[PDB]
Parts: C-alpha cells; structure tokens; sequence
C-alpha cells in the first residue's frame, strides 16, 4: 500500500516530460488517483485526476498541458509544453475526494541553464570558540544545479543536532546550501564527522571529513 | 458513461 | 475554486488550542466533501480529517473538525511541539460543472515558547575554496526563538551590503526553535585584501548585539 514517483529532472522549456507514479500493494482499478504539485516555498496545487475506469479530469488552469494515464501498476503524468512556472515537486496520491496515501514526490526543474555538480567545503569547528560547551561544524555545498542535493552525517547515524538549511538561489543561478551540526567540544579530538553529499542530477557523490584546522 | 461519483469520488 | 484559509501564522503555546478556518468559494460536493492535511517541509502531506469531520485512522484525537457547505474549521487541542507545520484544506466538487478538487492556500501553525537567544558561530572560508577564486564566510545562529533576527557583516569594520544571503530552518519539531545561516560571498581577490571578518547578531533574547569574528589566516 505505497506510492513512489520518479522521472523528475531538468528539462528545457517546451520539452515534454513524463513522470511515473509506481504503486505497490494497490489495485489501481479500485481507486481514483490524483496528481498534485508544490513549487518551492509555495502551497499545494491540484493538477488532475484519473478515475476508477480511466476517465480523466484536470484543473482549469492546466489548459490541456497535462495528461494522466494508468496501467495496472503505474500512473503517469505527461507534461507537454512546460515553462519555468512548472518547476515544482510533483506528488501522486491515492483518492478522488480525499488523499490517504502519498508518494514522496519527484522534483521537476524547467530551465535553460546547465547541470552543475557542487563543490563541498568544510565548515571547520573552531579551535578556540564555543557557545555553551558545544562546538559547531558543517559542510558548505556550493554552486549546483538543479535541485536537489541530499546531506547526511556519518551515513545517517548522526542526526541529533543536525540542521540542513534550505538551499538558496545565488545571483549566478546556482544553488548553495549549508548543513551544520552541534556536537560536544570534548568530542572534536576523538570523533570523526563526515558529511555525505549526493547530487544525483550530476552523479556527484562526496564524503567529506570535517575536522579542526591546524 | 459512469456516474461521476463512482469514477472520481471515494 | 478558491478555498481561503486563516492567514498565517496561527500561534499557540503547548497545551493550548488553535483553530484554522477554510471558506470555499462554492459549496463542496454533498456539502461535506472537505478534507484536512498536515505537511512538514520536505514531507508529503498527511491526511487528518475527511468528510469535514471524520478523524483519519491513527490520527490523534487532539484534532477535530466541523463545517458544512462553504464554511469549515479544524481545531487542534492540547497543542504539542510537533504540531508546528502547515495545514491545508481540500475541497471536492461536482466534476460536471467545476474542477473536481482544489486546495486551500495553507495555514502555518507556530508553537509558542520562551524567548531563546541564538548561539553564534563564524566560519572562515576553507583553503580549498579559496583556490577556486571565491570566498564564503558563514555565520550560524543556532536554536533561537522567535524567528526574527538581524545579521550584519563587517569587513575591517566596513558594513557589507548586497553580498550576503541567508536561509532559515523550519521550526523545530522537538524544541520549537529556529536556526539561521548567513553566507557572505566575496571574491578571493576582495577577501585577501582585508583582515577582520565579523558577524554581528541582533535578537530579542540578547541584551546587546553579539559579535563573532576572525582575522584572516589566523
């Protein structure tokens, strides 16, 4: 009883794009299925619906640019004349009146800019500065396009005290983000801190060890 | 066709 | 259709109550096909209420809702830290004469707490970055409340303007604080021309601004 979207990627305007919602443990003939989107920092927006037997309906604002179809295991969303205003995370959801199951979303970027992988730089814990028995350290993930990047610490074992900030769009049109963690100052000598950065759109994967400066 | 409710509502 | 929700933010202390209203521009299907959702940043929405008042499976009984026609309300009682987030209503309509469904605009819930001053850290650019021709100086304001804060950057006591960007985390689901990062971006050429780099932080929880600084290369 699960949904997983795929197919989100960078395309130039007017280039058609198909997203796929793969269902597990659901009989798609028994449920209306819905596509929804959310632009960064904005609200959810209904796109359309495919009914139990395959009939479709769409938002008035879509102007025929979206087509939903389904198989016994998937629901597709085809977007035909994308513009920059279609950049968003796209979700598939189970239901017609209301939505009880959701995918994690897939991110579509519509832009003429090129893919660029990030550089990863340390935010080195201060050799001589604390703000409460606590030190701070982190990683700066700079100059990438498109979104998203993911950051974990010590392969996901370190979660407490972690703040991964929202990406900022720079004047260059590239994204940057910082991920920081607060840790006991006493641990700086003995504990290893590695930030695991992944930018799948550029096949960039970096494991960067962050340590005090000499 | 099919009643709208059987198609689109749950 | 347009569903108009309570303006953000709705605020409440832990153990208190908030309500969120949702007005539909037209009556929903059968006067009660209206559902409510909670969303946290980076996650899909979670169903809370369907058919205007029915609690979804596994959702806390702290959530209740009512309404009919065009007028609906969601009530969150005994507010807890992890209620921080954005709440949406979804209208369901007659497909034959309208769009089948629409979302309200969302209402952010902010959990109140005691004022907390930020802990401030400053990070010089790494040598690896400097090799690339750019310098990023980072100032971290950690675990503060409320969200309002001011970061000023000074380079050899000269106030910087237009070369910093900042980003803020969502309200924390366990301690109700915010954190903020400000990045000052300089060319390597400009960075190597100056000595003292300083982040000055103003916040309601500080009696006077806090400065963190370093000297380039030390």
């Amino acid at each position: 009883q699960s949904e997983e979207e795929s197919g989100g990627r960078l395309v130039t305007p007017e280039t058609p794009l198909t997203l796929t919602c793969t269902a597990s443990g659901i009989d798609l003939s028994k449920w209306p299925m819905t596509w929804v989107r959310q632009a960064p920092g904005k609200g959810l927006e209904w796109i359309g619906i495919i009914g139990r037997s395959g009939s479709t309906n769409y938002a008035s604002w879509a102007k025929g640019r979206f087509t939903i179809s389904k198989t016994s295991t998937t629901v597709d969303l085809k977007m035909t004349s994308p513009t920059t205003e279609d950049t968003a995370t796209y979700f598939c959801a189970r239901g017609g009146s209301y939505y009880d199951l959701w995918g994690q979303g897939t991110l579509v970027t519509v832009s003429s800019a090129s893919t660029k992988g990030p550089s990863v730089f340390p935010l080195a814990p201060s050799s001589k500065s604390t703000s409460g028995g606590t030190a701070a350290l982190g990683c700066l993930v700079k100059d990438y396009f498109p979104e998203p990047v993911t950051v974990s610490w010590n392969s996901g074992a370190l979660t407490s005290g972690v703040h991964t900030f929202p990406a900022v769009l720079q004047s260059s049109g590239l994204y940057s983000l910082s991920s920081v963690v607060t840790v006991p100052s006493s641990s700086l000598g003995t504990q290893t801190y590695i930030c695991n950065v992944n930018h799948k759109p550029s096949n960039t994967k970096v494991d960067k060890k962050v340590e005090p400066k000499s | 066709h099919h009643p709208m409710t059987e198609e689109f509502k749950n | 259709q347009v569903l108009t929700q309570t303006a953000s933010p709705v605020s409440a202390a832990v153990g208190n109550t908030v309500t969120i209203t949702c007005q539909s521009s037209q009556s929903v299907w059968k006067n009660n096909d209206l559902s409510w959702y909670q969303q946290k940043l980076g996650q899909p929405p979670k169903l809370l209420i369907y058919y205007a008042s029915t609690l979804a499976s596994g959702v806390s009984s702290r959530f209740k809702a009512s309404g009919s026609g065009t007028q609906f309300t969601l009530t969150i009682s005994d507010v807890q830290c992890d209620d921080a987030g954005t709440y949406y209503c979804v209208g369901s309509y007659d497909c034959s004469s309208a769009d089948c469904n629409a979302f309200g605009g969302g209402t952010k819930v902010v959990v109140k707490r005691t004022v907390a001053a930020p802990s401030v850290f400053i990070f010089p650019p790494s040598d690896e970055q400097l090799k690339s021709g750019t310098a990023s100086v980072v100032c971290l304001l950690n675990n503060f409340y409320p969200r309002e804060a001011k970061v000023q950057w000074k380079v050899d006591n000269a106030l910087q303007s237009g070369n910093s960007q900042e980003s803020v985390t969502e309200q924390d689901s366990k301690d109700s604080t915010y954190s903020l990062s400000s990045t000052l971006t300089l060319s390597k050429a400009d960075y190597e021309k100056h000595k003292v780099y300083a982040c000055e932080v103003t916040h309601q929880g500080l009696s006077s601004p806090v400065t963190k600084s370093f000297n380039r290369g030390e």
